């Protein structure tokens, strides 16, 4: 119920879409729907989100970022504080990165 | 009352660390894709389920182009 | 790396302590990050360094 | 082996071997490479492994 909105809340958030009468609405619904009844996924381990998020860390001191990695181990401990941290970690880290910019922060 | 928004406030706050860490990994998404993302991954859903769904949604847009 | 190379082959083959070892491999590697534009005050020239990278690659087109 | 780099001791020469940073989404070659120093020996307490991370530094710039 809560479940059938958020794919319609997904999908007309990241296609751009509003209307539900549109094909390409139809087609991105079911094809969400047969992607997530259709499993060969793995489920997520909290031990090798914390080594990647450690290994991210030091990519960034590596590269000579200071200001980026001390931001971004801090921004990591400070969101590990109270499992579902995980997995919306670990959705993060795999969505996209091909990170390197500089990326400095506003006012957090 | 006062612990009910105060609930709401500390829900806000981990809502902005998740997205300053969103755009330092300079992925696509904002606070509006976000908002859905994490009602998702409280009902309990693979992150690899939704992120091959992002990963064709914002590619099939761009035939939309 | 011909200064901080002398300055460093010269304290260890005069030392006799270990502990002067030590600080002298320790100081050897902050003057290079000195140096160069690894300190966190030269993030500006380090930025006009990364910018005189982008019509390198550009000349390519 | 094919060039001057063999003209070594097999320990040291063992010692430089590589290692890759963890691989984002989205990568080159470039942006991912490293060369990992390790010390086994008694040695390493004049070698620790932060400043290896200062010569990797290095090496990047």
């Amino acid at each position: 119920a809560q479940q059938e909105r958020d794919v319609r809340e997904l999908v007309r958030g990241v296609a751009g879409l509003q209307d539900e009468a549109d094909p390409n609405f139809q087609l991105a619904l079911n094809f969400a729907w047969s992607n997530f009844r259709f499993h060969r996924f793995l489920d997520v381990n909290s031990h090798k989100i914390e080594k990647t998020i450690e290994g991210i860390y030091e990519k960034f001191v590596i590269h000579s970022d200071l200001s980026k990695a001390a931001s971004w181990k801090r921004l990591t401990e400070e969101f590990l504080n109270a499992d579902a941290h995980y997995s919306i970690l670990s959705l993060l880290l795999c969505l996209s990165d091909s990170p390197s910019n500089s990326s400095y922060v506003e006012t957090p | 009352a006062a612990a009910a928004a105060a609930n709401l406030n500390a829900v806000r706050e981990t809502m902005d660390v998740l997205l300053e860490i969103s755009r330092i990994l300079n992925t696509g998404l904002d606070m509006e894709t976000l908002s859905i993302c994490v009602r998702l991954c409280e009902q309990g859903i693979n992150p690899e389920a939704l992120s091959s769904v992002i990963k064709e949604l914002r590619k099939a847009t761009e035939a939309l182009k | 790396l011909e200064c901080s190379w002398d300055e460093l082959w010269n304290k260890v083959q005069q030392a006799q302590d270990l502990d002067h070892i030590i600080a002298a491999h320790e100081v050897f590697l902050d003057t290079i990050i000195s140096r160069c534009l690894l300190d966190s005050d030269s993030r500006a020239l380090l930025n006009q360094l990364r910018a005189v990278f982008d019509q390198i690659i550009e000349l390519q087109n | 082996r094919a060039t001057n780099a063999q003209f070594d001791s097999p320990e040291i020469l063992r010692r430089l071997d590589v290692r890759l940073l963890e691989v984002s989404p989205g990568d080159t070659g470039w942006d991912v490479f490293s060369l990992d120093y390790h010390v086994d020996g008694p040695i390493a307490t004049v070698f620790t492994r932060e400043c290896m991370s200062h010569y990797l530094r290095v090496f990047n710039f």
